[PDB]
RNA sequence: UCGA
């Protein structure tokens, strides 16, 4: 009874910016843990690996008001520095939505033109009929079929041609889009025009950035809320799972190794600072060639590529060390080592390669502890 | 003179204290510098 | 076990944590087989604290020595010598992993080695003198207990090794389904298990103690630590693994320790795991459990806590421990004996009275 | 809160009074004064 | 002077302020934070905090 | 045995075609157990009549469109799919729709044979361009669920026959979800929110009652084995 | 008109409350001081303007008053 | 886990509704897929596949000539009963070729049906919805610590 | 529509488990219907489990009984595997007394009137010449899983030892569907289910308990 | 001395 509509402030230390503190509405929950909204994690920079958070309870009416208006979570969806949306679908929601919007060639139920005695037959009457066709094994979400839409809004330019008098409040129309792109456009508000694109975290940032400017804040809060439900729902169905089989090794490395190692072995005849640089500059190309050949080898449906290619998480350089070769690793000083890491984490690293790998790995981890200390000292001088 | 409030997307309110906001805007990413 | 083999540079006659530069923290090429480069803290103590290697041992002067297999004229020898730093650089060290023929020798024409740099080099069997006794010479006990260690980055490997010492004894500890062979040796050397020092036959078996009858006629007994509170609050309970009429051997395990199964280190459970995102409930490192683990106690652990109070002579009188607490409802003291302490086996909750005591006051006013 | 009334108006943090007394121990004459007239006393001394 | 005292080189800041017989107008917000006052920003501006609220006579008639 | 308390069912109406239903409380996690079975029952388990094929006069080998009408063959195909008709025949019944000259065709223009009825006379089938004629034969048969276009070679042999994807069950759309309500000291008891959008054939209230009737009778074969003890009402 | 009937603490929306006052800070003292009055009524003295809930925080009552243009304020 | 993977418990589902194999045997822990590739610790997947290999018994056909995958193969390890314990020393371990060949093995789940393919993925059934998941997922036995 | 009243025919594999099949069913109905019974099986089938135990020598669970190899905690972890069936709603207490050397099994308990133990081979404890074990256990009626009910919330005294109570006859339940037929020809979805009990009840009694459970639940 |  007293908890009702009584806001509380959540804090995750360290607090770098003002979004490190946000107001929420409490929901009595069992257990001793705290349930945090997955979208606000980017603001708190809060990992679920065991982070601890603090709660404060405002008392006076002025304090409660400042928590509801100023510090409410739904009120601040944008980073007050760059302006980009800070709370947006990320990680599972990215790959979850990136999976829906994609259109697969020759999927089940794909629409084809009418030929001779066969009518079109690929189109569907209504979106509700597409669900009936989906539940039964006929329709696929990634199919190329086209449907007739009533409530949804068509793109602006295409809207004016279909309708000269106005928009489509209750009026029907048709376009060719994947069902995943139709269901995705159902989450967005009705007034927003159709997208018909495959969702990338960069594109999804362009759309959310467009809603924050054009529409009210509440509509953006509910739209982002509806996006995380679909992002999580289709993240399980995404078919994205890691196994030793999905990760694979490109063959071209051994040739580049044969080429480089042997053509660099011919360089060993001449053998000083440029000699190692000649091997480093040579070995620098071997890593690029393996990664380039690796990108060409991997199919698109494989999960590891779908990740980091949709912007959810990861980078190509990290995948360059996983398969292929991790490449040269720096020594205690800033000097590179000519001898590379020819092995990959998939193939396993030799005893010796591991010893020289910790040289750079620990030095970078010690840098992390130092940079956070100097940045905190710099920030206090800026504030004061 | 300041400009549009980056979080609001609108003009800056009469109460906004932008010195602390700017200090945090510059300091927070400082962990990514080399 | 890992605590006892720890090596830290800080202390009296040593550098302070803030005073220590970044040069010491970086692993030196002389740490091979002596100090484990992977295992160290992730806090302010990185690089200062380390774990002594597996096969290494200390000199009378204090310089760490590492074992090596001497090889002369391209043929591995049964001889083993313990080399230490300066002496290791005067020789070339063959790679532990190398081709070996049946009779024994350098099978390949070109072999790996590490010179006085230390710098890796590809040489021939002519110039090789010393060879590693085996891989993992460098990594410590905690690091050597990680299966597929070569497939993980040093960062996460450091976290995995550190979190292994952060585990907790479970009610029934089961050995790892898949794991390196280090769990066997490391378990019996930790001292928290029971070992038989004489070959013979067990005379009696009980939860309190076990008795062995040696073949030489002597009778030895071993008392089992039962639900003892660890220094950090965990349970040290031991269980006998032997049958009454069984026969043991010198060095054979008898009773398992807090975390052990049949003589191996058991730090956790083997669970059936499906790797997929599940409707947002496992998001960004979060994990979801099957309710079977709660019903079957597989993840259940016991925690003991120690509370202490004293009755001291005060300036105004003497402190008395009794059931006579001045202001209370008689209902709240029902669990206390006449002396005023709590009754063994009784339950409790936050706010209950474990021990009643009293102190004089004056003037009351 | 127990009486259901409104939260009253805050006072002066106690640590600030301690700060003034600490400064007075260093032999630094410190005074909190009103805009009009002269200084005022937080307590017996300020 | 107490804003610089709470920042850095407290010893040097104090001796200089005491020699010059400095006076702090308690203008900035860091001062109001230390003394427990309302910071002169956000809702603490001299205008917002003095707002008066009353129900419109037209709306009060409904009651 | 078993004893339970206070399962309820309420009705909130969004419109004539769709309404909301709630059940509170459900013992965890029965909300998710029977939720998807209700959705599956409402969609594919309710009998209804629809059109399994149509034949427009004058169109045989044409890829698309038609002379005398602004509607392409495809638009009329999905325009005719939205025809809500309930028949008592249980066997295929042939209907006929005819018109000519300038005008616009509606559902009331077709003459329904005795035993079948169209519930949406105001629906728009097509528009006839000036000096044009349109004649179409329809095949209406009962069924359940959603059966796609069928090639039986009887439709394939006939030069004109056009089979259409059949929407049989009158229930168009159904979704669900569960939440947690505290009935007593016991926390997180399940509630079931189920949304159902149907067409004028039957109402959502009658569709729910029919769906529940087929389910209770569907699990009746398992209950007949013993009838030892079950969860109380 | 895209609300989807917001539920709690977000009702009324801030945007419709922002058109009733200068800035978000003016809105705070606006609703806050009114919440002070409503709680004083149950012990300035001028009732609730809108039909209250069963047990409603005085601040939530004041926010619904501002929503319907039922209050006036003058800045200092 | 032992590889540096860590995380709290976001929720515990009842045994009734949980992804389970065709066995009817529910899984235990559900690990987020997105965390595996980024953190650069892939050994957990290896011990997860090998964990399932050692859980169920496995028998190598070997025929007359032996698979070449076993040229440098483990000695007299070809056979092994169900719930067998295996040891993979750090730098003398079970290599990639052996893991793939080890996946092919005996999988008699009360009957003749095998619950894991040579790729280490199985088709899970959602206990909450009642329908199978659209794609094959990686399942196995890992070792986790409290 | 096609008229075929779906009929269910039971099968048997072992005594603990028996298969069941229902035909015919509309396409797509096998998965959700088989799961609606599976979840109800794994949940609401009553028990037939033990609530608390009591031992004369021990006042709590963390002490060892003299002359036995196990401890009270390990003994309780062994007692969790008990499969009991009771016809009485009100609670009742069994009794177990074993002196001298030997191995105490699940059959050594003397059940009261109307209750039985379905796995006498279960291992409890092993004692020696000095070992003596006297323990009484409370068998109760319920369903699903309930944790140990602490005596502080109950009216019990210090001696009684609460234990986690698991009431469920069912062990492992799965299913499968064969739509078969062809793309055309009115393919009928039929499900073949696999139900296994612990011997507390037969697979028919469980599927009837689950079948009759949702029969009363469905309403409109 | 460890956890993020």
């Amino acid at each position: 009874e007293v908890i009702a509509e009584h806001p509380v402030l959540l804090n995750r230390a360290p607090t770098l910016h003002r979004l490190g503190i946000q107001a929420f509405e409490p929901q009595l929950v069992e257990g001793k843990a705290i349930q945090l909204h997955p979208l606000v994690c980017e603001a708190f920079n809060a990992d679920f690996d065991g982070d601890q958070m603090a709660v404060h309870l405002p008392l006076s009416a002025e304090a409660q008001a400042e928590a509801r208006i100023l510090m409410l979570s739904s009120n601040n969806i944008l980073s007050p520095a760059s302006g980009k949306p800070l709370a947006m679908p990320r990680l599972d929601m990215v790959t979850g939505l990136y999976y829906l919007t994609t259109l697969v060639e020759g999927a089940t139920g794909e629409y084809q033109a009418a030929t001779k005695d066969a009518p079109e037959q690929g189109v569907y009457s209504s979106p509700a009929e597409a669900i009936m066709a989906m539940d039964r094994g006929a329709l696929s979400v990634r199919a190329k079929i086209k449907v007739r839409l009533t409530e949804l809004r068509p793109p602006t330019d295409l809207e004016a041609q279909l309708f000269e008098n106005g928009w489509k409040p209750g009026d029907a129309w048709t376009e060719e889009t994947t069902l995943g792109r139709v269901m995705f456009n159902e989450l967005l508000p009705k007034s927003y025009p159709f997208v018909n694109e495959q969702m990338h975290k960069k594109v999804q940032a362009r759309i959310i950035n467009d809603l924050a400017e054009r529409f009210p804040m509440i509509v953006v809060a509910q739209t982002v809320d509806k996006l995380k439900d679909a992002g999580f729902y289709w993240a399980t169905r995404s078919g994205v799972t890691v196994s030793m089989a999905d990760v694979l090794v490109p063959p071209q490395k051994q040739e580049i190794l044969e080429r480089h190692e042997a053509e660099a072995d011919a360089i060993e005849r001449k053998y000083h600072t440029e000699r190692n640089e000649s091997l480093v500059k040579i070995w620098q190309d071997a890593t690029e060639e393996v990664g380039k050949a690796l990108e060409e080898f991997y199919p698109a449906d494989n999960p590891i590529i779908t990740i980091v290619k949709s912007g959810a998480t990861g980078n190509l350089t990290q995948t360059r060390t996983l398969a292929g070769m991790k490449g040269l690793v720096t020594n205690p000083k800033g000097e590179f080592i000519p001898r590379p890491i020819k092995s990959s984490f998939r193939e396993g690293l030799t005893v010796l390669e591991y010893f020289i790998n910790t040289h750079g790995a620990r030095k970078g981890l010690a840098d992390t502890a130092l940079r956070t200390a100097d940045s905190g000292y710099l920030t206090r001088r800026l504030v004061d | 003179c300041y400009g549009r409030s980056m979080a609001t997307g609108k003009l800056v309110d009469i109460g906004e204290a932008v010195g602390i906001v700017a200090a945090q805007s510059i300091g927070e990413p400082g962990t990514q510098l080399t | 076990l890992t605590h006892k083999r720890r090596l830290s540079a800080l202390g009296p006659g040593g550098l302070s944590r803030e005073r220590a530069g970044l040069e010491v923290r970086d692993v030196h090429p002389s740490h091979y087989g002596r100090m484990c480069p992977i295992e160290t803290p992730e806090g302010p103590n990185i690089g200062l604290i380390g774990s002594l290697s597996v096969y290494a041992r200390v000199n009378p002067f204090g310089f760490i020595e590492t074992p090596y297999r001497k090889v002369e004229n391209g043929v591995v020898t049964d001889q083993i010598d313990y080399l230490t730093a300066d002496e290791e650089d005067r020789h070339v060290v063959a790679q532990a992993n190398s081709p070996t023929d049946e009779n024994g020798r350098f099978t390949e024409d070109r072999v790996m080695v590490r010179k006085k740099g230390g710098e890796v080099e590809f040489v021939s069997a002519d110039q090789v003198d010393y060879m590693d006794v085996s891989p993992r010479q460098m990594v410590s006990v905690a690091t050597a207990m990680i299966p597929f260690l070569e497939h993980d980055d040093a960062n996460r490997a450091l976290m995995g090794a550190n979190m292994q010492r952060q585990a907790v004894p479970l009610v029934r500890s089961e050995a790892p389904l898949v794991g390196t062979g280090m769990e066997l040796r490391a378990a019996i050397d930790a001292g928290d298990v029971v070992v038989a020092d004489k070959t013979g036959v067990i005379e009696e078996v009980s939860a309190d103690y076990i008795t062995v009858m040696a073949d030489d006629g002597t009778r030895q007994s071993y008392r089992l630590r039962k639900f003892a509170r660890s220094n950090h609050g965990t349970c040290a309970n031991q269980r006998p693994i032997v049958d009454a009429g069984q026969r043991v051997e010198a060095g054979q395990v008898i009773a398992d320790g807090p975390c052990t199964q049949n003589g191996e280190m058991a730090l956790g459970k083997n669970l059936l795991v499906a790797i997929m995102p599940w409707e947002g409930h496992n998001y960004e490192d979060a994990i979801i459990l099957s309710n079977r683990l709660v019903e079957e106690d597989v993840l259940t652990s016991i925690h003991i806590e120690e509370h202490e109070i004293d009755a001291r002579d005060t300036k105004l009188g003497a402190e008395e421990i009794t059931r006579d607490i001045p202001n209370v409802s008689d209902e709240v003291l029902a669990d206390l004996d006449e002396r005023g302490i709590v009754r063994i086996g009784a339950e409790v909750r936050d706010g209950d009275i474990l021990v009643g005591k009293v102190t004089p006051k004056g003037e009351t006013e | 809160i127990v009486k259901g009334e409104n939260i009253p108006e805050p006072g002066i943090p106690e640590s600030f009074k301690v700060l003034l007394k600490e400064l007075q121990s260093l032999c630094l004459n410190v005074e909190v004064l009103s805009s009009d007239g002269a200084a005022i006393e937080m307590r017996d001394g300020d | 002077w107490l804003s610089a005292a709470s920042f850095q080189e407290t010893t040097r800041v104090l001796t200089d302020a005491a020699i010059n017989c400095r006076s702090d107008k308690l203008n900035g917000l860091k001062e109001n934070v230390i003394i427990g006052k309302l910071i002169p920003a956000g809702t603490g501006i001299s205008r917002y905090r003095n707002i008066n609220v009353q129900p419109t006579e037209e709306a009060r008639a409904a009651a | 045995m078993l004893i339970s308390q206070r399962p309820t069912l309420s009705e909130e109406t969004v419109a004539e075609n769709r309404s909301r239903f709630v059940i509170e409380p459900l013992e965890p996690g029965f909300g998710y157990t029977l939720g998807n079975s209700l959705r599956r029952t409402l969609l594919s388990s309710i009998p209804g009549a629809a059109v399994t094929s149509i034949r427009i006069d004058g169109v045989l080998h044409e890829f698309t469109t038609v002379p005398g009408v602004k509607e392409d063959v495809t638009d009329i195909i999905l325009n005719l799919k939205g025809l809500v008709v309930s028949s008592d025949d249980d066997e295929p019944v042939t209907m006929y729709l005819r018109k000519q000259g300038p005008g616009v065709v509606t559902a009331g223009d077709i003459v329904p044979p005795a035993g079948v009825t169209v519930h949406n006379p105001d629906m728009h089938i097509a528009t006839l361009n000036d000096k044009g004629k349109l004649e179409v034969e329809l095949v209406v048969e009962r069924g359940r669920g959603y059966v796609p276009a069928v090639q039986n070679k009887a439709s394939g042999a006939e030069i004109g026959r056009i089979p259409v994807d059949s929407i049989y069950s009158p229930v168009l759309k159904v979704t669900y979800k569960v939440e947690a309500t505290r009935v007593e000291q016991r926390t997180d008891f399940d509630k079931l929110i189920i949304d159902v959008e149907t067409k004028n054939s039957i109402s959502p209230r009658d569709a729910l009652a029919s769906a529940g009737g087929t389910l209770v009778e569907l699990f009746g074969l398992a209950r007949e084995l013993n009838a030892d003890s079950e969860h109380i009402e | 008109s895209a609300y989807d009937t917001p539920l709690g603490i977000t009702n009324p929306p801030i945007d419709e409350l922002l058109s009733r006052a200068s800035s978000k800070y003016a809105l705070v003292i606006y609703a806050a001081k009114r919440a002070r009055q409503i709680n004083d009524y149950y012990n300035e003295y001028v009732g609730p303007l809108v039909e209250p809930g069963l047990q409603e925080k005085p601040l939530s009552i004041a926010l619904r008053e501002i929503h319907g243009d039922l209050l006036e304020h003058t800045e200092g | 886990g032992r590889h540096g993977n860590k995380g709290v418990i976001g929720k515990i589902l009842p045994v009734e509704d949980m992804p389970f194999l065709p066995d009817g045997t529910p899984v235990d822990i559900i690990l987020n897929t997105h965390g595996v590739p980024r953190r650069m610790n892939i050994g957990q997947i290896l011990e997860t596949h090998l964990g399932w290999v050692a859980k169920a018994g496995w028998n190598i056909d070997v025929a007359a000539g032996v698979p070449d995958w076993a040229s440098k193969l483990p000695e007299e390890l070809y056979s092994a009963p169900a719930d067998s314990t295996v040891a993979t020393p750090v730098f003398d371990g079970a290599q990639e070729g052996e893991l793939a060949g080890l996946l092919g093995s005996t999988l008699p789940n009360r009957d003749g049906e095998v619950m894991v393919d040579a790729d280490g993925k199985s088709t899970l059934f959602d206990g909450r919805s009642g329908e199978p998941f659209p794609y094959p997922v990686t399942v196995g036995y890992m070792y986790i610590l409290k």
